């Protein structure tokens, strides 16, 4: 009942910012401790955490990819935005995005484990080549 | 180190036994923050099959199990069925790259 | 008495903040409002309901609250569960009355009633009626709070989602307790 939808640019240039939406439905990215999340998955191989945010501008990022990652929110839109910075083709990936409700499984030690263990609803995924 | 790792493929026959190992560190697996599975067809948004090491969403059979023990963890599903073919993948979080790292997953086939 | 400005009354306290009154020299008539038929719970542990009003007594306390149908049976004498572990708690020797009628018409609002709010995050049991005072934050996982509410440190719980179209186990009730 909870939609996300990816769009953007199929061809983003190395060494540039790239920005995607998400726009969502069913809950508001204002809802206490949600979360909106950035994953990749490069062709074949593994899922691969990239950030999330929080309606009170808290936010987090691979701490390997920091600062060339960068997630922003837009509560009157329902949507979440990932920016990539200093792009190269090895950042070429499926990109996702997915809501997190409230905080943890709060049922369950009363969330008391970070984050229990992930989110919920994904979205349908968006492919982004880089390349020069 | 940065995936789970789990066997590359595990396989059966319609009907058989299929479990998959799921190998971690002390930061996750072992001293972690618990573990989830995913069941998901390829190529379609994963969906959430166990959560907090043994809870199942409502839809996931019964016969899906997991385990955990030090830093390795598996998942066996007892009695394969046609709706079983698809990949699988292990995740947990882990402390010391403050990163919830997936498992490399599995696709099965009903031989 | 003015039992119609607690019954009658306009405005009910949320469940963090509950409302207590005492009460004494005063004109009650007790079998007419019990048996009022007003109220979807009048249930009362130590005295027996059935027109005991056979008395006057020293002092009456009573306390006012908020909360919804699914919950009414872990506000009880001797009830467990998380609102009286984490929220409101009463003794297991409760000698008195708790009354409750579905409010929902008078306690919802469009877009949703979000006035009542519930202490969810405690670190120990309610001894014996206490009410939302300090509201502050606590870490309730790993490290220090340090100021905003973040991770691994937060507050109490937030807003009854009392929409008027609620369920009834959805839907906001309030409950005067008279000792």
């Amino acid at each position: 009942e909870v939609q996300l939808v990816e769009s953007g640019p199929g061809l983003v240039k190395p060494s540039e910012t790239l920005s995607l939406t998400c726009t969502v439905s069913g809950g508001s990215i204002s809802s206490s401790s949600y979360y909106w999340g950035w994953i990749r998955q490069p062709p074949g191989k593994g899922l691969e955490w990239i950030g999330s945010i929080y309606y009170r501008g808290s936010t987090y990022y691979n701490p390997s990819l920091k600062s060339r990652v960068t997630i922003s929110v837009d509560t009157s839109k329902n949507q979440f935005s990932l920016k990539l910075s200093s792009v190269t083709a090895a950042d070429t990936a499926v990109y996702y995005c997915a809501r997190h409700v409230r905080s943890a499984y709060y049922y369950g030690s009363g969330s008391y484990r970070d984050e229990g263990n992930w989110f919920d609803p994904w979205g349908q995924g968006t492919l982004v080549t880089v390349s020069s | 180190q940065s995936v789970l790792t789990q066997p590359p493929s595990v396989s059966g026959a319609p009907g058989q036994r299929v479990t998959i190992s799921c190998t971690g560190t002390r930061s996750n697996i072992g001293a972690g923050h618990d573990v989830h599975w995913y069941q998901q067809l390829p190529g379609t948004a994963p969906k959430l099959l166990i959560y907090g090491n043994n809870n199942r969403p409502s839809g996931v059979p019964d016969r899906f199990s997991g385990a955990k023990s030090g830093t390795s963890a598996s998942l066996a599903i007892t009695g394969l069925q046609a709706e079983d073919e698809a990949d699988y993948y292990c995740q947990s979080y882990d402390r010391t790259l403050t990163s919830y790292v997936f498992g490399t997953g599995t696709k099965v086939t009903v031989l | 008495c003015p039992f119609g400005e607690v019954f009658n009354a306009t405005r009910f306290a949320s469940v963090y903040a509950w409302n207590r009154k005492r009460i004494s020299n005063c004109v009650a008539d007790y079998s007419v409002l019990y048996n009022s038929a007003s109220f979807s719970t009048f249930k009362c542990y130590g005295v027996s309901p059935t027109k005991l009003n056979d008395l006057c007594f020293t002092n009456v306390y009573a306390d006012s609250f908020v909360i919804r149908g699914d919950e009414v049976r872990q506000i009880a004498p001797g009830q467990t569960g998380k609102i009286a572990d984490y929220n409101y708690k009463l003794p297991d020797d409760f000698t008195g009355c708790v009354i409750a009628w579905n409010s929902n018409n008078l306690d919802s609002k469009v877009g949703g009633n979000y006035n009542y709010l519930y202490r969810l995050f405690r670190k120990s049991n309610l001894k014996p009626f206490e009410r939302d005072i300090s509201t502050e934050i606590y870490q309730a996982g790993s490290t220090p709070c340090n100021g905003v509410e973040g991770f691994n440190c937060y507050f109490p719980l937030q807003s009854y989602g009392f929409q008027p179209t609620n369920g009834v186990g959805y839907q906001p009730y309030r409950v005067v307790v008279l000792s």
